[PDB]
């Protein structure tokens, strides 16, 4: 299934993005993964149409209180990619 | 152009931007008895508002939709003899 | 199931919008609702990939012949709604 | 069969549009449907060539005494649309 | 170009504007005995005034009619050996 | 059945107009009528989708080689006419 | 067979056009047909190549002494058209 | 466009410069049962990120990749009846 | 391009102006034994002076003749193994 | 593009100027077992230096050679399953 | 039968003209006749549709490489001539 | 086997790069390694024709949505590495 | 076989052209044919590649001492044309 | 048989020139000969239609990556040579 | 197999190019071949992907201390060409 990512500076902007994403569509939250320098990333997973809608809403809520560094939807990830996220 | 009949539609979410906000119909070429053929289906960007079961006039590459294959006419009568 | 809305000024632009919506994907049309001041609203419902495709097509068709005031897709509507 | 719509401000301009339409082609008048603010809409129904001709004549007569807001011909309406009009 | 024979016409009312005021002929490709083939019919925008039963010379995409497939010549003699 | 008229200055432009009309759709041509001052009128009759298509085509062809004064389609002509 | 038409002001320019046409190709003269205002029209009939050639010479001779209003060659007239001329 | 299914890829080292930094997928046209056909494979420059086994919408010559045959949409639903 | 053999010519009097003063040859595509095929004939605007029985190299749409299909080379030797 | 195999060459002396100083290869389309087909040969203007027996990637009309069909890539590996 | 003439300055331009004439249609070439001052004339004869096509082609080819002084088609030549 | 590296600012741009790499050829993905300051690196390994094609594809995709800091292919890596 | 023609003013420039042509390729000289005004024409005959090469050298030698009016190679003459030359 | 020569500055430009020559037609390559000052010459031999095509192709390829000093085709070489 | 060529002024820049090439990919060195004027040429041979990579590194090392005159990769040389090199 599709894969949606949001990357923010700081953890607070990422919990607001992850909360909005999970409310605004039927998606599953995989988890957070930070890489230092304050960059934190949220990963949701679901059907392409749902995941698309979720990422649009999640970026809109997070950008409102903090900084959204980047967002991206992968409509069909390679099977190798589902060993780096999970 | 070719005479064809609309036989379905295609729902595509992940697609380019030249195709945003348009219909995508399955278009089957029909033979000299006004009957669809086998293995003769293309996908056409609707342009005049055609729906299922309608006999349309599908045009090839360039119709400013830019070179997408689009439908350009809905056919009323086909006089043939 | 998802829920899509288009709001137009005048009834004619709303029937063109609802015709494009119903041809673009497999959505069932719920009905119209006018609130006065010339604002009419059409509401469809279906899967979120279909509803997203329908609302985008309906907005472009109604935009051509009238004024589109607002549009919106609600992916997971609350049960109170 | 096809479907033709004219929309005017006020009822008088719409009775002149509906009268001109029924005279100028072999169409059937379905009825009027107003939505407040003075917008009234006439709906005719017939073959595409007839309905086309009717709407051209009806707008020409109605524009002469009042305001024609919009006109439109749907050559083949969806079956769902024939539950909102009728 | 291809050798073809006019075998009918098409009456279309709801169509684009690039096609207003032009004929639409059914054009059947004919084989090496000057005899029409099966399932080889296109729709061509007449350009020189061809009618039924006439052997014409139908050209592909670009003839400024703009990329409609049009007829560009009426054929008098086909010497072939 | 419907009724279409083209009015041209001079007889030559009227025979080009009537030739384009009769090839464009399945209409029967009624006949010419000149009223003096060089004005000649051609009159066809048939179904309203055919008669429409014919008059649009005849106007563009006669416009090319002469002066077209007026054109008109009468969808439902009165029985007194 | 094809059909060639020349239209002139006055009868003298049309007898010169009709004489030149019949000399310069193997065509058959159908007749004259005037419509008042001094417009007279000549109609020849024959194969397309002959009729083409005739009409070119006929206009060149007629234009020399009078006014040629219009000229035209129909390569394949509809059968209905061969009841208005003849 | 045509409905097709990605069935492989091509690795080419010595190639032109208009193709640097792009995928090259094998694209098999599939019939009216959503099943690949025989001897119907083209090479398409991926443009939206399609992989193996995915049903895509391959477009002909001109897609600015410039006239390379590219993939322009990944298809979710094909409603056909 | 394709390998083809000139097998005739076409005489057309009533035609467009983009084709005035040019030859129109019948061009038959020949198979891998240098032998003409069946139902594979096009009409090509000669450009280098080819005549009957000559093996030529016919090019598709665009050769500035403007998109007429023209002949662009007369072939001396076809080495094939 | 299409997968094809170089199977020969063509020597043409009398030809246009857009083709001066270029190779002309016979290009046979090969099927899903990497085996040449029958009656599927085109002539392609080499562009990257391909020779006999090499599997290449032949592109259609427009490659600035200007719309000659040229070869644009030499293929190393064709992974297909 | 009809009769066509081309007059050129110099003999070379006249053989190019007569080669294009004899390939363009089914006409028999009568022969050359020079009258001095460098003027050479080629004369063909055949049906008037063929002779018209040949002279138009011969004029354009000789114009390319020399000076064409005059050309003429005589559709019905007198028996004294 | 060869070894390819892409270094990007931020993790999202690195998963897009690694997705394009893994679809472009037959390479196995080793894993990520972030060294602080927001620099994340993806590492693939495979044959040198595949690894060269993957790294060029991954660079262009990540460049589209983020910052690519550095890229590199190591054809014969030392055994100590 | 192909056919090559060179046309010069005067006979001396044409004997130099005909000599250079016969030396520089495997062609056969058909003959000279003058038409007054000093125009003389040489005609060679052979395979297309040879005849092409010959005409290039023949024009280069003749232009050096006199005036070359025109040159031309016909890759495949019509059979009728091989009754005007020979 | 005919004889073709290309002279280039440097050896690399001469192996590119020779490679293009040997692929363009059916000529046998004789060998290189350098005379000092960086001038290297390649010599092929074959029929005059093939050698003319090879030398024109080799000149354009070597011109792309180096300096071509001179080229020449000798159609009938003397036996002393 | 493919063929890679580097050409330099002087022998020292060509031993540095040949050393860098053999280190940076799995290629085989065929030999040197000088033609006077100080031009020396190195020839490597291997798979297309390897030979490509080698020539890029070899030109980068040689250009650093001397002059690289030209470089070139032939992906598939004609069989005749493998009698001039070897």
């Amino acid at each position: 299934e599709a894969l949606g990512l949001i990357e923010t500076k700081g953890l607070v902007a990422c919990i607001e993005a992850a909360d909005a994403m999970c409310k605004a569509a039927n998606v599953e939250l995989i988890g957070y993964e930070n890489v230092g320098s304050g960059l934190v990333t949220a990963m949701v997973k679901g059907d392409v149409g749902a995941v698309n809608a979720a990422v649009d809403s999640g970026v809109e809520a997070a950008k409102r209180i903090g900084k959204v560094v980047s967002s991206r939807v992968i409509a069909r990830p390679h099977n190798d990619i589902e060993k780096i996220a999970g | 152009m070719i005479l064809a009949k609309v036989t379905g539609h295609v729902v595509a979410t992940q697609k380019c931007d030249e195709l945003r906000g348009s219909n995508l119909l399955l278009i089957t070429r029909l033979d000299d008895k006004q009957q669809p053929m086998k293995d003769q289906t293309w996908v056409a960007v609707d342009n005049v508002g055609a729906g299922m079961h309608d006999i349309v006039l599908a045009e090839e590459y360039f119709a400013l939709n830019y070179k997408a294959m689009s439908v350009v006419a809905i056919v009323e009568k086909v006089f043939r003899d």
